[PDB]
C-alpha cells in the first residue's frame, strides 16, 4: 500500500 | 537393486552448514542468569565464520549461541542487522575450518524447483522439509518491504527462521524468514512460507560486513502505485522531500531521470543513491509539471 | 553441469492459463479453450456483481457467466480476447493415479499465483458432504482460501482436476493438514460442455429421499417425496422399498443416483417397489432436476 | 516422457497391506480408531497401542473390502506398539519389508492411513530426521521424523519409501504451540526395525520382557582439545530398592561396563539391559573417585506402567 | 443418511 | 537427557 522511501 | 527416491545428497551437501541459533537474555528481574528468549537457525556462508540469520532471531540478545550439527558450539558476534530485510550477520571465530553452504551464483530460482528447508523447528533438532518454489518476488504479509520473497510450500515452523532453503543439488536458494498464520475467515494457512533469495541475502551480508549496517538513500515520503506514476500519500516532516517542497497528491513521474514506473523499482532505485546526493524528481500538481531537487538522506535506523 | 529437480516445465505449460478471478478476490479459473471459456467453481462466482479475470501475462478481461451447476460446484465463464489465449493442456488418454505428483495452481489469499506440490491422495471421494456426486480426487498439495476454481496438473502439465475445497475444521476444532479435493478433469470437461450448450446441467430425477437397507435383498426405502414429483404422482409413498429403477437393481444409492441423473427428462420407465413384502412394478415419468 | 512423475508403484506394492482399524461398540457405534499394517501372511498386524487401548472389539477393514474381528496379541506402552491377529482365508496382502534398507534423511516417503475416516489416504513428504526422541521423552521409540502429512487416524499406518518398502509405523503428529500457532509437517513414525523386533516379542510372549537395572543415566564426554577423558554412562538417579541401589551403585558413578560389555552408548547399553533375562546376576563396573568398582547386580523385570 | 435424487 | 533403564 503505502511505501516509505 | 533400484534405489529409493532421495534428496539425501542435498542434505549431505547443505545441512552441515545450517546451524542452530539461540538468543539468550539476562534475567534482569532476577540475578542476570542467561535464559533463552528465542531461537532459530543460521547459514555459514564462508570460511571466515560469517553466518546469515534473521534479525528477529537475534534482536536484543545478550548472548548469541551458534550450535553446529557436528557438535561445535560458539559464542557469536553480531556483525550487523537490517530491519527492512530482517537479515542479520553473525561472526564466529572457528580456527579448525567450517562447513559452508553450497552457493551457485549462476543458478536462477525457478518456480516449481524442488527445495528443502533446513532449520531447527521447536528446538527439535535440525529438520529437513520438502516442497517447491511456489512464486518469486513476493512482498510477503506486510505490503511494504524490500524483501522480494521467494514463496515455498516446504513446511516452515517457528525455529526455521534464518535457516537455508536449498534446491536438490544442495545449492542455497534463500534464507527462510516467515510463515503465514493469519486469516480472513479464521482458516489456518498451509504451506505458504517466504524466504529471502540468496542473491539479495549475500548482497545484504556484504554490506553488513563492510559498513556494519545497510546504508540506503531515502527521500522521506510514502507513495502508492497507479497518467501512471507514484502519488505522495504522506511526507515525513523533515524528510529531504519536505525540505525540498514536495507535497501530497503530487504525481511523481521521474526520479533521478528514471521513470517512476512502479514503487518497488523506484524504492530499489532511491535506496542505492548515496546519501547526500542531490537528484531531480519530476512532479505534477494540478496537471502543471515541476522539477524539484531533493537532497538524499540516509534511511533512519531501528 | 547437473540440473535441479524441478516441475518448472509443468508450470510453464499450465500456469499461463490459470487466471485470478475478481469482482470489481474470489478465486481462480482455468482457460479451457481458444474461444475464451473458463472453468471455475460455482461458489467462487456466486455473490458476484460483474466478474473480471486476470491473466499472468497482464491482460484483464470482463467475464460473462455462461452457466453454473450447484451439485458439482462448477461454473463456466466467457471472455472475448482478440490476441489468442493460453489454454490448459488436457490429455483425454490420461487416467489419474494415486501417487501421481500434482501441482495446485491458484491465487490463495490474493497473494498472486501460487504453485504447491503434492500427490494424488485418493480418487472417487465425496469430500466433506456425506451425500455427494462430486467424485473428488484428494490431494495433499496445499490448498488455501483462494485456490478454489484453480487447476491441479501432473508433472507434464496436463490437467488432472479443478481444485475446489480443502478440509479445514474437523473433530473438536482440529486443523487438518494436506487434505484437499479437486474435481476430476473428465467430469469437469463434461459439465463445461453441458453448460456451454444448454446453459444448465440438465439432469433427470425421480424425487425420492432414501436409505440403504428367509433373506432380505438390498434396497432403498423412501423417507420423502417431492409433492408434484415424478415419484409422488406415480403413487409411491414414504417407507416403500425400491428394488429396481429402469430394470437396474437399486442397491447402491450413489449408483442409482448416477443412473437416474443420466435418464433424460420425460422418459417413461418401470420402477419395481415393494409394500408389505409384495412386489409391484410401477410406471414413472422422469422430470428435470430442479435447480438450487 | 509419456508417463508423469508418480509414486503409484509404491502405492500398489504397499497400500493393500494397510488396514483401517475400528471399534465396534454401543445403537451400534462403529468408531474409527486409526490404521494398521499387515506384516505377514499369518495375519499378524502392527498398530499403535494407543489406537486399540480403549477398544471393546477391534474390527479390521482391508482395502479390498474384507472385514475381520481382530484379536489383541499384545501391546507395549514404552514403544506405543500393539500386535493384532486376524484369521483370514484365501490369502492376505503383506507390506514390503527390506531388512537391509537403511532409512536416510531426505528419502521420499509416503504416509498411508485412514485420516478422519475419509478412507485410505496417501500423503507424500520426506524423512525429516532420525533418532528423534519425539514429543514425549520416553526415549525408547527412536522416531523417524517426516513432513508427509499425518492426521488423526494415521496412527498405526505405514510410512514407505518410493519402492514401497516399509520405513516405519506412523505414530504421532506435532501439535504443541509456542505462541498460539499451529505446527505444520512435523510427524513421527516408529522405525521399522524396532517395529519388527517388538512384534516378534509380542507374538512369542504376552508382551515385551525387559531386563532392568533401575538407573537414570546419561552419556558423557570431556571438554577445546580432548584429553584425560573418560567415556561411559554417568548415573544421574538410582531408583530406591532397585537392582542398582541394592548393588550399591551411587549417584555420579560412571558405568563403564555392563555384563562384560563396555558401556559406550546409553542407547546400546539400554537395549542390552532390556535383552538381559530377568533374575540374571551380572557384573557392572563403575568408576568412583577415579577407581574402578565391580558391582554384582541382580537384574529385575522392567516395572509396569 | 438420506439421499436425494 | 536421562535414560531410565
Ligand atoms: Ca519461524
Ligand atoms: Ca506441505
Ligand atoms: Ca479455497
Ligand atoms: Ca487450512
Ligand atoms: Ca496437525
Ligand atoms: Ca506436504
Ligand atoms: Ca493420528
Ligand atoms: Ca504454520
Amino acid at each position: 500500500l503505502v511505501y516509505q522511501f | 537393486g533400484p534405489t529409493p527416491a532421495s534428496y539425501n545428497l542435498a542434505v549431505r551437501r547443505a545441512a552441515p552448514a545450517v546451524v542452530n541459533v539461540y538468543n539468550r537474555g539476562l534475567n534482569t528481574n532476577s540475578h542476570n542468569q542467561l535464559e533463552i528468549r528465542t531461537l532459530g537457525s543460521g547459514v555459514i556462508m564462508d570460511q571466515r565464520g560469517y553466518i546469515i540469520t534473521n534479525k528477529h532471531v537475534i534482536n536484543d540478545a545478550d548472548q548469541i549461541i551458534v550450535a553446529l550439527q557436528d557438535g561445535r558450539v560458539f559464542e557469536a558476534l553480531l556483525v550487523g542487522s537490517d530491519s527492512l530485510t530482517d537479515l542479520a550477520v553473525l561472526k564466529i571465530n572457528a580456527t579448525g575450518g567450517l562447513p559452508t553452504i553450497p552457493i551457485n551464483a549462476r543458478r536462477v530460482p525457478h518456480i516449481g524447483d524442488v527445495v528443502l528447508a533446513i532449520g531447527n523447528p521447536y528446538n527439535l533438532g535440525q529438520t529437513i522439509t520438502q516442497g517447491i518454489i511456489s512464486a518469486t518476488g513476493r512482498i510477503g504479509l506486510n505490503p511494504t518491504g524490500r524483501q522480494n520473497f521467494l514463496q515455498t510450500d516446504a513446511s516452515i515452523n517457528h525455529g526455521n527462521s534464518g535457516g537455508a532453503l536449498v534446491n536438490s543439488l544442495g545449492e542455497l536458494m534463500g534464507i527462510n524468514t516467515l510463515s503465514f498464520d493469519k486469516s480472513n475467515d479464521g482458516e489456518t494457512p498451509e504451506g505458504i512460507g517466504f524466504a529471502i533469495p540468496f542473491q539479495l541475502a549475500t548482497k545484504i551480508m556484504d554490506k553488513l560486513i563492510r559498513d556494519g549496517r545497510v546504508i540506503r538513500g531515502y527521500i522521506g515520503i510514502g507513495g502508492r502505485e497507479i497518467l501512471q506514476g507514484i502519488v505522495v500519500n504522506e511526507v515525513s516532516p523533515d524528510g529531504p522531500a519536505a525540505n525540498a517542497g514536495i507535497q501530497v497528491n503530487d504525481l511523481i513521474i521521474s526520479v533521478d531521470n528514471k521513470p517512476a514506473i512502479s514503487a518497488l523499482e523506484t524504492m530499489d532505485q532511491v535506496a542505492e543513491i548515496r546519501p547526500g546526493s542531490v537528484i531531480p524528481v519530476v512532479v505534477m500538481r494540478d496537471d502543471k509539471q515541476l522539477t524539484l531537487q531533493v537532497t538524499i538522506q540516509e534511511y533512519p535506523a531501528t
